[PDB]
């Protein structure tokens, strides 16, 4: 319902997102997507209020995409967050604040290293190592200092990943429906069925 | 504060009293509520100090503009211009104005417009907070069309029943008397209107 | 009235051909020669000014050479006057771009903008364009130094080597000859200051009546420094290079 | 082409356009002299009315702008109201922004400034009169500023205009050579009014009327106008002179 | 209906923006003035002249303030110097003295005066303004710079310069005059003995307008304990001051 | 050349257009304003160009406010703008300062809108002469205004064809009464001054209209002369004229 | 509750004699969650030195215009901006948005380079300039951080002393601060070169 | 501003339009030629030159679409300004209605940026 | 702070002082908040300092830009009405306390202006927090026309009592006496009742009781050579 999170390894950006989508006090969809791609390799995951969150995310997908087909280089993953930032400033001073948290996962071709960016709904990036957003990642901070190593491949993130996803059954008072693992890899962007 | 203005024989002399409260405290007992919008037609303000005197300023640059095409004003006329800034701005400012003015071909007159912008000719006006204590004393005491003297000690003795009963009022009685001579100023201090 | 003291200034001819942009090159042949030369470790921009008196400062004069950004700087060969409107355009949209991507603008951005300037006022408005031809020393991360010229129209050509303003063709015969891609920045300093002997818009070229300036990638760690020479500075590259 | 049509430039630098505007403030024919007394400034200026059906009262050139500062207008009177209602209307907006009434000088450069974006736009015709502004100020002292069609002023210790204005000077320039100083050494402005009729007379020629003359006289912080039958006691007094 | 957009300054077949150049004409008709840039000061001085012999030069100025440390003279058109001015001064503060709470660096106020010059020759309905400006100037980044403004929309700094229609033979005087090290006080000398071969008329303190920007003047600050503030470098001389300077040639 | 817009200028001092605009005016109506003690009496000739034409039905006398007659000649479009416009003016000055124009405020506003059309080439300069004027609080008055932006106190004015005849006998009219005469009087003075004037109309046909703003009669507020009163007019014109 | 209140952290400066120093803290969080200890609040333009506090989205939104503007400064003057028209500048910017206003305290610090003259200011909310020149003080631990930073010092300091001192004033702020703790670094700014310090400090 | 720069001829057309395609004549050749299972379009450099760089120098074919081509004669400084409003308008497209242009609402498009200069006074056509 | 001013017939003195507050948390010993309109026309500014000194530097342009237009010295009233409007199109949104003293050749003058709008006349006027103490003062000891040697001594002590029985001032009296025929002499410091007595000890501790992790150069002290 509210629940992206990140793990960066050392070859990759591990996203998932929720599948459950409630609107009124009902779940409408148990399988769904709240992630869209920008880029080849720029992956830009999505969640917060309704509406916002479906609208902000093409509108941003438009954008990115304008620039990198026209003059045929793909952003860095810094300059994109960057880019997102400056709209989601911009916006709580203006009549309508977008309440959207952003992970923009991507993967550098210019540094030929992951990169893995929080921007919380106010407009601020901070690159991590890993990140989330909303009261579900709360729970899910406290595993990741613990496994995370300097030297994780996409397979250690992964199981990694399983506990965290099961700490989320346990803890969380809703439900998700699982999620949707996509991984922000070197070769392209790789949609796997792992929870 | 009190003002008032009132008609007599020979023109008519404006009335006031130069205390300016901020609260319990007394910002400064000498401003004047006596302004010159027109050389023979003056204007009192009450209510807040700061709405009245911005307004008068709109007010005295519209009749400079108007006296050097159309040639002098008369008291209908400084009185209108104000009337019609009040009534597009009465639900952001509040005035007291009683506006009089000696104009040879009518004599003195005296206007007072409440905060609506209403505009209404009187033969005495009272306003600020101790007109209301002073009411009963004006229309017992007022002549229609005394001399002189009979002015002076009623506006004195009006506004010394205005200070004893209203405590924003005080600091010094000033009149100004507007007639077919000219402008003469007056100040009675507090020690002459306590005993009259 | 409005329509009588118009002429239709900007329009096509039975050519196809825009009359203020033909005037306007024209114009530009007037000024000064600035030539650029793209080395392999950075490009050279060399100027000889339009103006030197013996009572005229030249020794804080940078008229021809400005900054737009840390990693763009210009030459200009046109009129001054028009050409300052520019500048301080490319100035605002190059930190605009830093702004809102938190990345340095790359050269083919920012010419491109200031192209769409000089193209829109011939489309509508019945302006007049901007009567200058810049050439641009880029570097970007992307397509490493870049060369660019852009004639008053508003259109944008890439370059290895290129002269524009007087001498245009004098200027590009001699590069055609002694260009070579095995150049260094210090073998395209001596061609800039032998070519501009050979196309010297008077009888004499001196250091006093030279701007010079270069974007060297010979900075630390891999950094570009821009570099403008002062005139006693260029004096002693005068005697190196043996102009003097 | 357009270069005398409009206000552009031409080869030789020189506004026609601009220079039209001075050839028809002499085309009606109204002369000025203005002197600056020891007190008070005073000027004088014709009013030829030469029909019964014209009512001379009306008739006038002598508009006061502010309560203290008079202009007198020599040139068309279209323009000559235009200029006097922007110029009255900037005087009362300087008491309004900055708490004191316009200065003569300052007048005269605000109507000199906008004579010169009249000339700078294209299509805006600039207003083709001459303004003197005449003032007592309390920081200028008696004071004469005139303004021009172009956008050019300066102060003066007097000043004529009119196309017959070249023998005003002559009597103004014998006058302050003799004294050694910029002004008239009289104490009564009334007599500063009787002088300068008489200096009218010795210049043009033509024996004045009152009503062929308006006078205007600034004293110390007041600007009244003389009615005819105050200008026939000073004419009476040229005789007692 | 106005359609006024097409500009009147255009292109020439010949090169060269044709209405500019009229208007550099009329510079080269109005008053002769010059600047000379000394090691410790900078003179700047023009000539007064009157139309009519009634006329009060002391209420003409041609030198005017912009901000105390800069002064400006020109040649040109009367009219068109007259509301420059008033921009200039405008633009000083509006740019610098309420986004960096000072005056501006001469460099930097040269550069604005040379954008209202050059969106007066853009667009319909404006036409130049047919004067050059020289604008002396102390800042304390480049110290003493002296600069001349073109009609065109350009600018030049110069060591030592003249405008106005006896320029020409005025800067082969202070050829010789100038030099690497120079005296405020005899550059002043250079600067009045140059403007009497430019002046047909009277060769008075009176009629000959003079100011320095030579350094600062603690009578004309207005104010006393503060030290860190430093008072007008711009000094206009009263016109008794210039006569002692036309006994000291 | 300097006579193809309005901001052209000749160094003759001449303007061109405006120059060329008095002439549709100097082939307008007869009209004439006729200063009087009490007020001002207006008369218009009003021609009759055809019997299908229906008599006093058809006016060029507007009134302004309640108390300006208002009366012109020229383009009859333009001179209907000039007026709809001072109806404004009118209540413009009446909402502000509360009281109906004076008679010399009003002349001043219009003045300045004729000027805007003569300073600018992006509008066409106007050719119409109004004559106006009325009662008010500083006297009567009487004003004509020229489409240059011009105007004066009259102690008679004409325009149209028929000016010469009028004024020649407004200056007699002046000189019968040296100290004004009546406004009652001067009905009758305005009807034989415009039947004198239509011997400059004489292959034409005429209808008489008078209108009147006067304190004596009307109380100071612009009404039109009808009826019997009217009839009196044309009655003592006839006889003097014959 | 308040923006500034929310995102906290606090910056110490202190002038030494030939030498400044600034110093913050790397913790930076929403609530009471620390999101990163990967970000530091002080950015530098040619030699002045910024500290920024208070509310996070614009502490960012302000780097990028304080950067923009000092580029047109460099640019144009050919010469870096003095930390005293730094200092008009970011109070001007602040009081333009009067309304909505930002949510910060701005610290300014630098060495005016044509005097070898030592210079802070401090600014909170829409302007107000603050002249000290001992020390200036921010954040939401201001107050911890004023009774430390009077105590410590004495006028005049070498840069080996003044590494001493701005340190330790931040060091106890800081773990008595919820909102601090992670992370800390010193710039110690001498006017022939710049020494950056990271601090090792407990966890809070 | 709205002084015609395009005005009706009395020969039932306008100048400027014929002026632009003699403009378009002088200009590159641009050759394109359709398979059963591609397009292809093959243009005129000149590239001749010496001293250029042909890395950093604009290409005759510019992509405005994944699948959509555009190629062009005529002006160069023109045409770089349809090309980028061209790209702005298919990405509007996926943004609210979904899926990327057809290359037929392109080719409307351009075309309608040129209708409009066409009619309108103050503008010339490109 | 409190502003006193004290028209007098030689000149009017402005005092005012330099304790910095920000809430009950002193934000500084020593800032002064006494502000140039003019050379001859200074303010003082009590309320919020912010917008006291944002107001005070936009009129000061102003007014610069009126004096050159004149050429002669600004009026006192001048500086009052400038800043009237601009207050009372906001609302009394803006939250400046001005007196407004000084000389000019009409003579002297004082007057002060409340954040509303409203101005107010006087032989002495008082503002600010300290207002109601340093007008208690005064009002016994004065005589209408007074000397500058008199009037220094009375303005002081007036300051006093806004520190001793209001802690919204504090630290050191400013004071500029504005005369006729001369300039404006800022006796900054005249009066500091109280100073930070010196402690018994120096916190002065060798290399290594700060806890260091590395160290490491970042220069921006040279843009980078070849």
């Amino acid at each position: 319902m509210d629940i992206i999170l990140g793990i960066r390894v050392q070859d990759s950006v591990i996203l998932a997102s929720s599948k459950a989508v409630t609107r009124g006090i009902s779940v409408l969809k148990d399988s769904d997507d709240k992630t869209r791609q920008l880029s080849p390799h720029t992956l830009m995951s999505f969640a917060g209020e309704a509406g916002d969150t479906v609208q902000f995310a093409e509108y941003i997908q438009a954008n990115i995409q304008l620039y990198s087909i026209r003059e045929d280089y793909e952003l860095s993953p810094q300059a994109v967050s960057s880019f997102v930032r400056q709209e989601l400033a911009k916006s709580i001073r203006s009549r309508r604040p977008y309440q959207v948290n952003v992970l923009i996962g991507g993967y550098d071709k210019k540094k030929n290293k992951p990169e893995l960016y929080q921007i919380d709904y106010l407009g601020t990036k901070v690159e991590l190592p890993y990140g989330a957003h909303g009261y579900s990642g709360f729970y899910t901070f406290s595993l990741l200092d613990h496994h995370y190593r300097p030297d994780m491949t996409t397979e250690e993130g992964l199981d990694l990943l399983k506990l965290c996803v099961q700490e989320l059954e346990k803890r969380m008072p809703m439900d998700f429906k699982g999620v949707i693992v996509k991984i922000v890899d070197k070769d392209g962007i790789r949609q796997v069925d792992d929870f | 504060t009190s003002i008032m203005a009132v008609t007599f024989k020979d023109g008519v002399i404006l009335g006031a009293d130069s205390r300016t409260t901020t609260g319990a405290y007394i910002a400064n007992r000498v401003t004047d509520k006596l302004t010159r919008v027109h050389d023979k037609i003056w204007c009192c303000r009450s209510g807040s100090a700061a709405d009245t005197q911005a307004i008068a300023d709109i007010v005295q640059y519209h009749l400079e503009l108007y006296t050097s095409q159309y040639g002098t004003p008369s008291t209908e006329t400084a009185a209108s211009v104000f009337k019609e800034l009040c009534y597009e701005n009465k639900d952001n400012l509040t005035a007291g104005i009683i506006v009089a003015g000696y104009d040879d071909k009518n004599k003195g007159e005296v206007y007072t417009i409440p905060l609506g912008g209403s505009v209404h000719k009187l033969p005495y006006a009272i306003a600020g907070s101790g007109s209301t204590f002073i009411y009963g004393y004006c229309d017992k005491n007022f002549r229609e069309n005394m001399s002189k003297e009979e002015t002076v000690d009623f506006i004195k003795h009006s506004l010394s029943q205005a200070i004893k009963w209203d405590g924003s009022s005080g600091g010094v009685i000033r009149m100004v008397v507007l007639t077919a001579a000219g402008v003469e100023r007056l100040i009675f201090y507090p020690d002459e209107y306590e005993q009259l | 009235g409005s329509r009588r003291y118009d002429s239709r200034t900007t329009i096509f001819s039975p050519e196809g051909r825009l009359y203020q942009v033909e005037y306007a090159l024209e114009s530009i042949s007037h000024a000064g020669t600035a030539i650029g030369i793209m080395a392999s470790d950075g490009i050279v921009l060399a100027a000889e000014r339009k103006v030197t008196s013996t009572l005229l400062e030249q020794d804080t004069s940078t008229e021809k050479l400005y900054k737009l950004n840390d990693k763009i700087a210009v030459a200009v060969a046109g009129l001054t006057a028009d050409a300052e409107i520019l500048i301080n355009t490319a100035r605002i949209h190059a930190q605009n771009y830093l702004k809102t991507y938190n990345e340095d603008i790359p050269v083919e951005i920012l010419v491109r903008r200031l192209s769409d300037i000089k193209q829109g006022y011939t489309q509508h408005g019945g302006l007049r364009p901007f009567g200058v031809s810049f050439i641009y020393a880029g570097y970007d991360d992307r397509y490493g130094y870049q060369l660019y010229t852009s004639n008053p129209s508003g259109n944008y050509t890439g370059w290895k080597a290129i002269s524009v303003g007087a001498n245009t063709s004098a200027a590009q015969t001699l590069l055609q000859m002694d260009y070579k891609d095995d150049m260094k920045v210090d073998d395209a300093i001596e061609l800039a200051l032998k070519t501009l002997s050979k196309t010297t818009d008077s009888s004499a070229l001196t250091y006093d009546r030279l701007e010079f300036a270069t974007i060297r990638k010979g900075a630390n760690d891999g950094e570009v420094y821009q570099k403008i020479f002062k005139p006693q500075e260029i004096k002693d590259i005068l005697v190196k290079t043996g102009i003097t | 082409g357009y270069d005398r049509h409009i206000t552009i430039f031409s080869p030789e630098g020189r506004l026609y356009q601009v220079e039209y505007a001075f050839k028809a403030t002499n085309q009606t024919n109204i002369n000025s002299l203005a002197v600056r007394g020891k007190d008070c400034t005073v000027v004088i200026s014709q009013k030829k009315v030469p029909d019964k059906l014209l009512d001379p009262t009306t008739v006038s050139y002598i508009f006061c702008i502010s309560r203290t500062i008079g202009m007198v207008v020599n040139g068309p009177i279209p323009d000559a109201r235009n200029a006097a209602l922007r110029a009255k209307a900037e005087a009362a907006e300087f008491r309004y922004k900055y708490g004191y009434d316009m200065p003569c000088d300052v007048l005269a450069k605000r109507m000199a400034n906008l004579s010169q974006i009249y000339t700078q736009r294209a299509y805006m015709r600039p207003l083709g009169v001459i303004l003197t502004f005449v003032s007592v100020d309390e920081e200028l002292g008696p004071s004469i500023y005139k303004t021009d069609p172009a956008g050019y002023y300066v102060g003066y210790k007097a000043t004529a205009t009119g196309p017959k204005q070249q023998e005003i000077t002559t009597n103004l320039e014998n006058h302050f050579k003799k004294s050694k100083i910029d002004h008239i050494n009289e104490e009564s402005w009334e007599k500063v009014v009787e002088f300068a009729i008489t200096h009218m007379i010795d210049a043009l020629g033509t024996e004045f009327s009152k009503n062929d003359l308006e006078v205007g006289v600034a004293t110390k912080d007041k600007f009244f106008t003389l009615s005819a039958e105050n200008i026939e006691e000073r004419l009476v007094a040229i005789a007692e002179q | 209906t106005d359609r006024y957009s097409f500009s009147l300054t255009t292109f020439s077949p010949s090169g060269k923006l044709g209405q500019i150049d009229y208007a550099l004409t009329a510079v080269k008709q109005g008053v002769t003035s010059l600047g000379i840039k000394a090691t410790n000061g900078v003179v700047i001085a023009t000539e007064k002249k009157s139309s009519s012999p009634l006329a009060m030069s002391e209420t003409l100025s041609k030198v005017s303030l912009l901000t105390p440390d800069i002064g400006a003279v020109y040649s040109g058109m009367g009219p068109d110097y007259r509301v420059l001015v008033d921009k200039s001064r405008k633009v000083a503060h509006t740019s610098y003295k309420r986004i960096y709470g000072e005056y501006p660096p001469t460099k930097l106020l040269v550069s604005e005066v040379a954008k209202i010059m050059q969106e007066a020759t853009q667009s319909g309905g404006v036409r130049p303004f047919g004067v050059s400006l020289l604008i002396a100037g102390h800042d304390e980044f480049n110290g003493f710079s002296l600069y001349q403004v073109d009609p065109s929309g350009s600018y030049f700094p110069w060591k030592a310069t003249a405008i106005g229609k006896g320029s020409v033979a005025a800067k082969t005087f202070l050829e010789k005059r100038w030099n690497d090290e120079l005296e405020l006080e005899d550059a002043i000398h250079i600067a009045l003995l140059t403007l009497k071969e430019s002046v047909e008329g009277e060769f008075n303190g009176d009629t000959i307008e003079l100011a320095i920007i030579g350094d600062e003047n603690p009578d004309l600050l207005g104010y006393t304990g503060i030290p860190t503030d430093k008072g007008p470098r711009f000094r206009k001389l009263t016109s008794q001051e210039i006569n002692d300077r036309l006994e000291a040639l | 050349g300097y006579d193809l817009s309005n901001s052209v200028f000749s160094p003759d001092g001449r303007n061109f257009q405006v120059e060329y605009a008095v002439k549709a005016v100097e082939n307008g109506t007869t009209s004439i304003g006729i200063k009087c003690n009490d007020g001002v009496v207006f008369a218009v000739e009003k021609l009759i160009t055809s019997k299908l034409l229906v008599p006093q039905k058809n006016v060029k006398i507007q009134v302004v406010d309640r108390h300006i007659g208002c009366v012109y000649s020229g383009l009859i479009p333009d001179g209907r703008h000039l007026v709809n416009r001072g109806r404004e003016e009118a209540a413009s000055f009446k909402k502000l300062y509360k009281t109906p124009i004076p008679i010399p405020a009003f002349a001043d506003r219009l003045g300045q809108y004729v000027q805007a059309h003569t300073l600018y080439n992006s509008v066409r300069p106007f050719g119409v002469s109004t004559i106006f004027g009325g009662v008010d609080k500083n006297g009567a008055h009487l004003y004509m205004l020229e489409p240059s932006g011009s105007y004066w106190g009259y102690k008679g004015a004409a325009t149209g064809k028929g000016r010469q005849s009028a004024k020649a006998e407004l200056e007699k009219l002046v000189d019968h009464h040296p100290e004004g005469l009546s406004a009652r009087e001067a009905v009758k003075q305005a009807a034989k001054i415009i039947y004198l004037a239509h011997e400059d109309n004489k292959e034409k046909d005429f209808e008489l209209e008078i209108s009147w703003c006067s304190l004596s009669e009307t109380n100071g507020l612009h009404k039109f002369v009808k009826g019997d009163l009217l009839q009196e007019a044309i009655d003592f014109a006839q006889k003097e004229i014959n | 509750s308040d923006p500034s209140s929310i995102n906290g952290g606090i910056v110490v400066a202190m002038t030494g004699k030939d030498c400044v120093a600034i110093a913050c803290d790397l913790r930076l969080g929403s609530q009471s969650l620390g999101v990163s200890n990967k970000f530091e609040k002080i950015f530098h333009y040619g030699h002045v030195f910024l500290g920024i506090t208070g509310l996070a989205t614009d502490v960012t939104t302000l780097n990028e215009m304080f950067r923009y503007k000092t580029n047109l400064y460099k640019l144009k003057e050919e010469r870096a901006i003095e930390p005293e028209t730094f200092t008009q500048l970011v109070s001007s910017s602040l009081y333009e948005r009067r309304f909505g206003p930002y949510f910060v305290g701005p610290v300014v610090a630098g060495i005016n380079s044509k005097s070898g003259k030592p210079f802070i200011a401090g600014f909170d909310l829409i302007g107000c300039i603050d002249e000290a020149k001992d020390f200036i003080v921010s954040g939401t631990a201001s107050d911890q951080l004023f009774g430390m930073c009077e105590s410590l010092y004495e006028p005049n300091l070498e840069p080996e002393d003044l590494f001493e001192t701005i340190s330790q004033a931040l060091l106890n702020a800081a773990d008595r601060d919820a909102l601090s703790g992670w992370g800390a670094v010193v710039y110690i700014i001498k006017k022939d070169e710049v020494v950056k310090r990271y601090l090792k400090m407990r966890q809070d | 501003y709205d002084r015609a720069l395009s005005i009706f001829s009395p020969d039932g057309h306008i100048f400027q339009v014929e002026y632009a395609l003699e403009a378009v004549k002088r200009g590159t050749c641009a050759v394109g030629v359709k398979g059963k299972n591609c397009v292809v379009l093959g243009c005129e450099r000149r590239s001749t030159l010496k001293l250029q760089d042909t890395r950093i120098t604009p290409s005759k074919v510019s992509k405005i679409d994944s699948h959509v081509v555009l190629s062009f004669s005529g002006l160069n400084a023109d045409s770089r300004i349809l090309i980028e409003k061209a790209r702005v308008e298919a990405q509007s497209h996926r943004l609210t209605l979904e899926d990327p242009v057809t290359v037929e609402y392109l080719t409307r498009y351009v075309a309608g940026v040129q209708q409009r200069y066409t009619q309108s006074g103050g503008v010339r056509p490109f | 702070t409190t502003i006193v001013g004290v028209k007098f017939n030689n000149g009017v003195v402005i005092a005012a002082d330099t304790r910095s507050t920000q809430g009950p948390i002193v934000a500084d010993k020593n800032c002064a908040k006494l502000h140039r309109i003019s050379p001859k026309i200074w303010c003082a500014g009590a309320g919020t300092a912010a917008d006291t000194e944002a107001v005070t530097q936009l009129i000061g342009s102003n007014i610069e830009l009126h004096s050159l237009y004149t050429s002669r010295e600004p009026r006192v009233v001048s500086a009052l009405q400038m800043l009237k409007q601009h207050l009372f199109k906001y609302q009394g949104h803006i939250g400046a306390y001005l007196i407004v003293a000084g000389v000019d050749p009409t003579g002297s003058h004082l007057f002060s202006i409340h954040a509303h709008g409203s101005t107010d006349v006087g032989y002495y006027l008082s503002l600010g927090s300290g207002s109601l103490a340093a007008m208690a003062v005064l009002e016994s000891h004065w005589k209408q026309d007074l000397t500058k040697e008199e009037a220094i001594k009375l303005a002081s002590d007036a300051i006093q009592a806004g520190i001793w029985n209001d802690l919204g001032s504090g630290s050191n009296v400013d004071v500029c006496v504005m005369e006729i025929g001369k300039d404006a002499e800022y006796l900054r410091n005249y009066l500091t009742p109280n100073v930070r007595e010196e402690k018994q000890k120096s916190y002065k501790f060798p290399r290594g009781t700060t806890a260091v992790l590395k160290e490491s150069i970042v220069n921006i002290c040279d843009i980078q050579e070849e």
